[PDB]
């Protein structure tokens, strides 16, 4: 029993580990976009012609 | 009575002279549609920037 759950639990900590590995590798550049857009959010619109 | 194949050549001129203008009007309205949905999609653009100028 324990043999199963041992070797189960550490393969799913080891894919949850390649899960955030690879995110890390894959969307560790938008905060900078974040914080970018977060910069250019000011926006207020009153379309004069109508 | 003198010019009577001339003139059937100044029709046959002013028949090619109506097939070119047509084409010319048929073009210059699809040329006129098209720059129409170009200048008000940069106009709205525009007033999109006009607006809401980012830094």
């Amino acid at each position: 029993s324990y043999a199963d759950c041992v070797c189960s639990l550490r393969t799913s900590l080891a894919f949850l580990e390649s899960s955030v590995a690879t995110l890390d590798n894959g969307v560790q550049d938008f905060p900078r976009l974040c914080h970018v857009l977060r910069t250019v959010r000011h926006y207020e619109l009153i379309p004069q012609t109508t | 009575n003198a010019f009577e194949p001339a003139f059937a050549e100044l029709a046959d001129a002013v028949a090619d002279l109506e097939a070119n203008m047509m084409h010319f009007q048929l073009m210059h309205e699809s040329l006129a549609r098209f720059s129409e949905s170009f200048a008000s999609f940069l106009y709205g653009l525009n007033m999109n920037a006009f607006c809401v100028d980012f830094p």
